[PDB]
């Protein structure tokens, strides 16, 4: 066994495209309209509960996720991939931020975190 | 140098209005085992002192010889033995400790605490402590080992300071005492469920109850406690 | 090793370290030098525990030197102070603590400055106009306080080190040899060699 | 601490003390040191507590793994499993258990586990600092197949004595039933025992 | 093994004035953390106008008490009833002291008083006999956090008169019965405050050419 | 051989009115020897100020790991460290020392930049936060300063009134401490002001 | 603790400081550290204060005791001797003194004898004990001559006192000085160390090393 | 210190004094020693200050990501379970002494655990260096079927003798009562029965006493433009 | 070392095992633990046998001397002798005694004399290692006013357990009957006790 | 104290003895004598720990004063040397033993014979050509055993004690300030002041 794709799966084309990172926004461009509009005393994100079947429990499933007390999150594109990114990005607050300053990171920071975590995925083996 | 081998553990002790009571288990312990079980750590002196006694057993009964030549002493060449030159409670300490400190200067102590109970000619009341060391100090309420730990805070919610004396009955005090006792076998591991107590009055004498028993205990509640956290 | 003397006057530094290297019963050598040029114009001496002073000197010696070639430019006093303080501090937390205790003599050519830095195995770091290590300071500290001037020059600040040796050699119980003396300046470093 | 652990006709019976101290304070006297690892095995805990109960903790996760895939466990195998952690980590525990637990095919078992590790299979078992004072008495009045009523009066006056002397021992007497019926906890109060 | 010595906490406070002198200490007695009495006098009376205290040891200290008011006593019937000065019975305590050398009184003693002149004195002595007059001196648990206070207060250390900028020194004037009884009360206050060993009441004996005269003040309990 | 009481040296920290002031004394020594009197034990970080007593290593490493940190910090916030924030952080990087410490007693002091608010805190050792209203003390003559303070404070004092308060009160404390003193600095920390200022005392 | 003791011209300088400590708390800094044997003797106290202070007034009720038989002032050498002879019989018990006998008499002249706890007499013309010691001998030992004058004398003890308060943190306080001529020692006051060393800064120029 | 934690009729209740000490020195008259693992699941902690405090803030931290991951309110055997596992891994060595207390969806639980990992149920617990005497009024006033009031009261009180008759314990007490159905509500000194009394003097100085070498400003602001 | 005193209704009877060790080494298995200091006043010895006999030895002597002078001592006096001797060189002795007589006006007693040197009047003692294992059987067990029969079965049960138990005990069970009638010497060997 | 020479020549015995008197960190005296002379004819040279040296020097002194006062006759060097011995080795097996090493050094009249006789504080004496105590022998004594002749005169046994001296001031780490020279012979005791 052992991972032995030590070695990167996007790459930069003769065009200097990175195919893989331009496939991931075709796949985001395929998922369910999400939108957020900031005004002067709040922000608004919303979706559409796009349910796969009337049998499931829609309300089961959040597409708007709580990352802090004072962040939340919403996406477009592969719902898994998204919930695995909210665990990440929920912990990523806590160990590299509020375990150090004993209090939850500014919005731009915890994302700066989870834009690491997904420019990794780009890079990483 | 030695180390105690037999031992009592808590003597404790209040003053009230016209008195003093002082209280003690009836265990003789060595280590862990609870080995003696009828052994009586308050002795009257006359008909106005008790002294309770706890730590090393062999040493109290040396103390307790002590105390009984001292009686037999004083009335030697006394006409007044049995009345204005009878033995007082500040006369019975002062020796103890005397005694006591004597004994740790010369490195080879009592291993004992001691709380000596009475009351005087003129119907003060007298408790004072005494022990190893030879350091001796008063209060309205006193207790050795555990009971200073767990008796004084329950007595001093009685008596807690000098003006709440005569403020406190008989009737309250010995209350007090023997809820005291009651949560010293809860929760001292070298205590015993029976006690002797006794009551000094200035007007009613020298009152020594035997056998008595810790009674209306809490036990119930323990049936609803199972495991040690996730366990049902 | 044991004394380790050093002061910075108007325009040089000079730092004074006994020759003596005593193996316990016997006095094994009379003419040690206990320091080592970092670089053209930083001198460092040291005393501590046997092996531990020579092995931690000359790797400092060599990162200084490497750091020398590799920007072609020669670190500041307090810059080079600054790096061997680290390599103390990160020591005394070791398995096994380098037991060394060093002065640093530099001449700053871009401030024009002479600078003494005196720096104990914790990697306790201070900047003085005169210092040493061990019980050196007890017997030599007193003069110092009193002759001491910001403004002497190198041959007055000599003529105190002298006095300084002398009250060392009365009331210092062991036999230290003797001490060689070296001068840093703006033309770098020299030894005096009749002290 | 006083416990035991004592087959009969039906099954068996776990009994012990509730008594914890630190030093000659008593820091619980209701402690339950019967302790849960399976349905129907139990062990009694003496030594350190904390030890005993990080034990207890992982021979039960042990098990529920176990029951996942291969089914009821037997009580050898609880056993095992407690003198596997006994054994190996010995430097650092300090830990006596009693296994005890009722199969259908096998019926009732003790299992006694001392401080070195090693396991001996026994038809009854005493251990803490208690039992020292009732291994006479334990030995003259132990019979086997009792019936239900005479295992809870040997452990009751076994257990009485045991707490008469030990200083360490004392409180409720705690006892859990082991049989095909199913699982019966019982508990008796110092007045209760105390006078027999 | 048996140690002999044992620490009582406590804390004692010695001023001398110009024409008097007082002792003070709490009334706290206590081992480990646990209190054995709120009230249990550590400063005595020991006749001709002598007060002292030895804080420490409880059972050195009251023995150490017991042989001085003894050594008063003699000094009284060998001598003509003649007064035991201030100065004498400080050197007689020294020798009480250096007696057990070896084996020594586990307190810090201040006594307190007027000396042949009529002024106010006090003397500190160490556990094994070593002794000075003072003109201001805490002892005991709290001994650290008074002391700096003094300094400030009594002898005004650190204090420069405004608009000279350390130049003149603030004047050493004489303070008065009354201003010492304050500052001994603040001291003993903010001792309570941050010593747990310090607490439930503060008795102060005042010694005068009239005599000695008590007062006593209430601390916190906890 | 105690790691904290080898150099010596004092902090003292208190609130006033709309200001705080944390002051040092200057010495450095190798037991009874004194080694320098001009060894600075209180850094700012911005408008956060951070006095250290104890092992005079540590002292320099925690100065300088810090100023790390907080450099960082204002890069990625794009902002400077608040006292509050600050405090957290000394106590999380004291922490992760557990079972190795800097044998140190730190003490931070300011004012929040956006509520105005003063602020003054302590640590043991190994992070454990004293988040006083009053004053916080650190050093060889902690309980000298403790007297001192108990009884010299009172609340609400102007910024030149608390610079007498807490000048005094560093003085004598330390003038009762062998291992403290030759010299001391006082910072007067107002919101958009601060006043250092230099104290004559006892060279002894 | 610094005390020192030299001889001279003009007879004996004797310079102490006033620093008592216990660890690093600093419990008075009004120590008396010459002991006034009598008019004529003077003793330094180091190590064990009450040693050296319960001792050596001993020592000067055996020197009354000593002229009242033989009608004459005891020597210096007689003087040291029996307290030397006196701590060497208590030798392993644990005393602890370092002292400096000093005095002036018609048969030696200015004489001084280091007596120590382990049993040692010395006679000397420069001593000096105590934590301290180090940094007042290197003062001493540069500015010493034989032919000063009581006034370069007196403040050469003082300076080099000020010397060891300045650097030892367990010396300071204040420095009191002595003059011990044939007719008796002489008490030269009282000197603050904190107002001293800032007017010897100003006055010699030395410490440029601290800013006044 | 002094920290006791007493059950009741719908829930459960936490005290504590408010004394930190470095040895026989009070560090802080008002320290708060009641905190929070979760919303709902409050603790009190005696020994080493800052291990109490760091391994609730590291459970509290891992209680609320677990609390995220499961959709679910935390559990205080959850709290309990991983600070005791936590406990055990470094065999004492971590000196935290917890009375943990709290509501959940499976009701209101009390336990008390110590450094070396071990851990117990009751309906009435004490800890710390006053915990004898909190623990003798336990003893002497508990009652099974306790309402809200009578919890309160019992708690503060036991506390109470912890402060006046251990040296360790002092100043306020603080209480969190933790009730079913509930917020939990944290009663930050809940009694004042020792503030100081008027110093009998003002120690305010005159402006200009202490001398002064040299003034200067210090920059705090940025690099500035221009 | 297992010995014990019974007192009954004819008088009392001493019991002991007679086992000494050196370590693990049995140096004596036949050793006679129950001394006579005087004609019905007898002991039995645990802890150091070279302390043990030297005391009793003295205590012999003391009550020849009184016996000479004063007519036969009592029991209490025997006692006291030896508590004497316990207590005032308790810092240089390693002895546990019981001791038991018969007088005509007191009749049967039993006084142990533990290791503090404490005297302990009391209706039956048991002391030596070997008691510990016994506390629970010989309190379950005892009664007043026991026949001489009961008395010596009681005894012989009681060191039979603490001898199965303890290591440091074993050989024969020695006794010693004190009553008006005289002294009677019986053994008790293996075979026997050990089938109880 | 530190070191202690002596050498036994032709007509005469030699006594050579450091001058330095350390108490731990600092060198209190340096022109100390560590001496006594016992009768007109006998000297013994001391050294071991603090005040017991001089109060065992003088305490024999007084004895052999005394024995000569009594008996108006000078013992010999071989009768005193026994006396000591005694007084050692009761001394050893004593509550507190003096702590001292002694050379003895004694011309004997009627004899005509110089005597050295080296004892430790143990009481073991041997008569010795030449001796020394603690580490003083150490470095002298291959130079001693080379150079040595029975018929040496006072000035040859003056030279190699300078060479042994020399050697002491090279190797050994601890300066012991010179050495105080006595010479023993029929004429008696003087010392030699330029050395
Ligand atoms: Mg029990
Ligand atoms: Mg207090
Ligand atoms: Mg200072
Ligand atoms: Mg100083």
């Amino acid at each position: 066994m052992t991972d032995r794709y030590s070695f990167s799966l996007t790459t930069f084309s003769p065009s200097g495209k990175l195919g893989q990172i331009d496939y991931a926004l075709t796949a985001v461009k395929q998922g369910v309209t999400s939108l957020g509009i900031k005004a002067t005393n709040g922000v608004v994100i919303a979706t559409e509960k796009k349910s796969s079947s009337p049998l499931a429990m829609s309300e089961t499933l959040s597409k708007v996720s709580l990352l802090t007390p004072d962040i939340g999150a919403v996406y477009s594109g592969m719902g898994p991939d998204y919930r695995v990114l909210v665990d990440k990005s929920r912990k990523v607050a806590h160990t590299s931020y509020k375990r150090i300053y004993g209090e939850y990171p500014p919005t731009k920071l915890l994302v700066s975190e989870v834009a690491k975590i997904m420019q990794e995925a780009t890079q990483s083996g | 140098t030695q180390q105690p081998i037999v031992t009592g553990t808590s003597v404790i002790s209040m003053k009230y209005d016209n008195g003093v009571i002082i209280a003690a288990d009836n265990l003789g312990s060595y280590g862990s085992l609870l080995r003696f079980n009828g052994v009586e750590r308050l002795i009257p002196v006359g008909d106005n002192t008790v002294v309770g006694i706890s730590g090393d057993i062999s040493d109290m009964q040396h103390i307790e010889r002590l105390l009984k030549d001292l009686v037999t002493e004083n009335a030697y060449d006394n006409p007044l033995a049995d009345a204005e030159e009878a033995l007082e409670p500040s006369y019975i300490f002062e020796y103890l400790a005397t005694v006591m400190y004597q004994r740790r200067s010369k490195m080879n102590p009592l291993w004992n605490a001691i709380i000596v109970a009475g009351v005087q000619s003129n119907g003060d009341q007298f408790l004072r402590y005494v022990n190893l060391l030879g350091v001796t100090y008063s209060s309205p309420t006193l207790a050795t080992g555990f009971g200073a730990h767990m008796a004084n805070p329950l007595l001093r919610k009685v008596v807690d300071r000098e003006s709440d004396i005569p403020k406190t009955t008989v009737q309250v005090a010995e209350e007090a005492i023997v809820n005291a006792m009651r949560v010293l076998y809860y929760r001292d591991a070298r205590s015993s469920r029976n006690f002797s107590l006794a009551i000094i009055d200035k007007n009613t004498g020298l009152t020594f109850k035997k056998n008595l028993q810790v009674e209306n205990m809490k036990w119930d509640f323990a049936k609803d406690i199972k495991g040690y956290g996730t366990q049902k | 090793m044991d004394i380790i003397l050093g002061i910075r006057v108007q325009d040089s530094v000079i730092l004074a370290s006994s020759k003596a290297v005593t193996r316990g019963i016997s006095v094994l050598k009379d003419s040690d030098d206990k320091t080592r040029q970092l670089s053209p114009h930083t001198l460092m001496s040291f005393a501590g525990e046997a092996g531990d002073t020579v092995q931690f000197a000359e790797y400092i010696q060599a990162n200084i030197q490497l750091y020398s070639i590799r920007e072609d430019y020669e670190l500041s006093p307090q810059a080079v102070s600054s790096f061997v303080r680290q390599e103390l501090a990160k020591s005394i937390r070791s398995r096994r603590p380098y037991q060394v205790n060093v002065l640093i003599g530099g001449y700053d050519k871009k401030k024009n400055k002479p600078e003494l830095y005196q720096i104990d195995y914790l990697g306790t770091k201070v900047e003085l106009p005169y210092g040493a290590h061990g019980y050196s300071g007890f017997y030599t500290f007193s003069l110092l306080d009193h002759h001491y001037r910001p403004d002497m020059t190198t041959e007055e600040g000599l003529d105190l080190l002298k006095l300084c040796v002398q009250e060392l050699e009365k009331r210092m119980p062991m036999d230290f040899k003797g001490v060689i003396v070296k001068i840093v300046d703006k033309d770098g470093i020299r030894q005096v060699d009749d002290f | 601490t006083s416990i035991m652990a004592v087959t009969f006709k039906d099954g068996v019976i776990l009994g012990a003390d509730s008594r914890t101290t630190t030093g000659a304070y008593i820091a619980n006297r209701v402690t339950d040191k019967l302790t849960r690892v399976h349905d129907k095995i139990w062990c009694c805990r003496s030594g350190s507590a904390a030890d005993t109960q990080a034990i207890a903790d992982i021979v039960q996760y042990h098990l529920e793994l176990y029951t996942s895939q291969y089914g009821t466990p037997s009580t050898e195998t609880a056993a095992s499993v407690f003198k596997e952690l006994c054994y190996e980590n010995k430097d650092n525990l300090t830990a006596g258990i009693i296994v005890a637990g009722y199969d259908d095919k096998n019926k009732g078992e003790v299992y006694t586990i001392p401080l070195g590790g090693s396991v001996h299979k026994l038809p009854y078992a005493i251990a803490g600092s208690g039992s020292t004072f009732i291994y006479g008495y334990c030995d003259k009045n132990f019979r086997e197949n009792m019936s239900k009523e005479e295992t809870v009066d040997f452990i009751k006056h076994s257990l009485s004595q045991a707490i008469k002397w030990d200083g360490s021992s004392g409180g409720v007497i705690r006892m859990v039933v082991l049989t095909a019926a199913g699982v019966e906890r019982l508990i008796f109060y110092p007045d209760e025992y105390e006078q027999l | 093994q048996f140690n002999p010595y044992g620490d009582n906490g406590g804390t004692i406070l010695g001023i001398a004035g110009e024409d008097f002198a007082v002792l003070a200490g709490d009334t706290r007695n206590i081992t480990d953390y646990s209190i054995n009495s709120r009230y249990e006098p550590k400063v005595f009376d020991c006749g001709d106008n002598i007060v002292m205290s030895a804080n420490g040891f409880a059972a050195d200290g009251d023995a150490l008490v017991k042989r001085f008011k003894n050594s008063v006593k003699w000094y009284h019937f060998d001598h003509n009833d003649k007064k035991l000065s201030i100065n004498s019975a400080a050197r007689n305590i020294q020798h009480l002291l250096y007696g057990k050398r070896f084996f020594p009184y586990y307190v810090h003693t201040i006594i307190a008083g007027l000396d042949e002149d009529g002024k106010g004195a006090v003397y500190s002595f160490d556990p094994v006999g070593s002794y000075e007059r003072e003109q201001c001196r805490a002892g005991g648990a709290a001994a650290s956090l008074i002391m700096p206070f003094l300094d400030n207060q009594v002898n005004f250390k650190n204090q420069y008169e405004p608009g000279t900028n350390g130049k003149v020194k603030k004047p050493l004037k004489y303070l008065s019965v009354e201003e010492v009884i304050k500052l001994v009360r603040d001291s003993f206050t903010s001792a309570t405050e941050r010593h747990i060993q310090v607490g439930d009441g503060l008795e102060i004996l005042i010694v005068t050419k009239d005599g000695v005269r008590k007062e006593f003040y209430e601390l916190k309990r906890d | 051989s105690d790691p904290s009481s080898i150099n010596g040296g004092i902090v003292v920290a208190m609130t006033g009115k709309d200001c705080v002031a944390i002051a040092c004394d200057l010495r450095l020594g190798s037991q009874s020897l004194g080694v320098s009197n001009k060894f600075e034990k209180i850094f700012h970080y911005g408008h956060v100020f951070l006095g250290i007593t104890g092992l005079a290593t540590d002292v320099t490493t925690l100065n300088e790991m810090f100023r790390y940190k907080t450099n960082l910090y204002k890069l990625k916030e794009e902002r400077a460290i608040e006292p509050e924030t600050f405090t957290q952080l000394v106590s999380s990087s004291l922490y992760e020392r557990r079972f190795g410490p800097y044998f140190v007693g730190p003490v931070v002091a300011g004012i929040n930049s956006k509520s105005g608010k003063p602020f003054i805190a302590g640590f043991d050792l190994i992070g454990c936060i004293d988040e006083a209203k009053d004053f916080i003390v650190s050093g060889t003559a902690s309980d000298q300063l403790f007297g001192m303070c108990e009884s010299l404070y009172e609340p609400n004092l102007e910024p030149e009134d608390l610079f007498e308060t807490i000048s005094q009160a560093l003085l004598n404390a330390a003038d009762r401490d062998a291992l403290s003193g030759w010299g001391a600095v006082v910072y007067i920390i107002k919101k958009d002001e601060v006043v250092k200022r230099y104290l004559k005392m006892r060279q002894d | 603790t610094t005390t020192l003791a030299f001889r001279f011209q003009g007879g004996i300088i004797v310079a102490v400081d006033s620093r008592a400590t216990a660890g690093n708390w600093v419990a008075s800094q009004t120590v008396k550290k010459v002991i006034e044997i009598n008019p004529f003797l003077l003793g330094t106290m180091a190590g064990g204060a009450a040693d050296c202070q319960f001792w050596e007034t001993w020592l000067g009720s055996q020197c009354r005791l000593h002229e009242l038989r033989e009608k004459e002032r005891i020597s210096v050498a007689a003087a040291s001797k029996i307290l030397s002879n006196l701590v060497y019989q208590y030798k392993g018990a644990g005393l602890s003194m370092g002292t400096m006998i000093c005095g002036y008499t018609r048969k030696e002249g200015p004489t001084i004898y280091y007596v120590d706890s382990d049993g040692t007499r010395l006679k000397g013309d420069i001593f000096c004990v105590g934590s301290g010691q180090t940094f007042a001998y290197g003062v001493l030992d540069s500015n010493y001559k034989w032919d000063l004058s009581v006034e370069d004398a007196l403040y050469l003890g003082k300076r080099s006192i000020l010397a060891a308060a300045h650097r030892n943190a367990y010396s300071g306080g204040s420095v009191n000085l002595y003059h011990v001529t044939e007719d008796g020692w002489i008490y030269h006051g009282n000197h603050d160390v904190g107002e001293l060393f800032w007017k010897v800064k100003e006055e010699e120029g030395s410490f440029n090393n601290v800013i006044g | 210190t002094t920290i006791v934690g007493v059950k009741f009729n719908n829930g459960v209740v936490i005290a504590a004094d408010t004394r930190s000490t470095q040895g026989p020195i009070v560090a802080d008259k008002n320290c708060a020693k009641l905190h929070r693992i979760s919303p709902k699941i409050w603790c009190a902690g005696a020994g080493t200050a800052a291990d109490t405090e760091a391994v609730t803030q590291l459970i509290g931290s891992n209680i609320e990501l677990h609390s995220l991951y499961t959709s679910r309110e935390p559990r205080v055997v959850s709290a309990l379970q991983m600070l005791k596992q936590h406990l055990f891994k470094y065999q004492g060595h971590i000196g935290a002494y917890l009375i943990v207390a709290g509501v959940d969806p499976t009701g209101s639980h009390l336990f008390s655990i110590h450094a070396h990992g071990s851990t117990d149920v009751g309906y009435y617990l004490s800890l710390g260096s006053g915990s004898l005497a909190a623990m003798a009024v336990l003893e002497s006033h508990w009652k099974q079927d306790l309402t809200k009031e009578e919890a309160i009261k019992l708690a503060s009180d036991a506390i109470q003798a912890g402060i006046w008759n251990d040296l360790g314990s002092g100043s306020n007490v603080d209480v969190c009562v933790m009730e079913i159905g509930k917020d939990a509500e944290y009663l930050r000194n809940y009694l004042t029965p020792n503030v100081r009394e008027e110093k009998q003097k003002s120690y305010k100085f005159p402006r200009g006493t202490t001398a002064v070498l040299k003034e200067s400003i210090v920059n705090i602001c940025d690099i500035q433009e221009e």
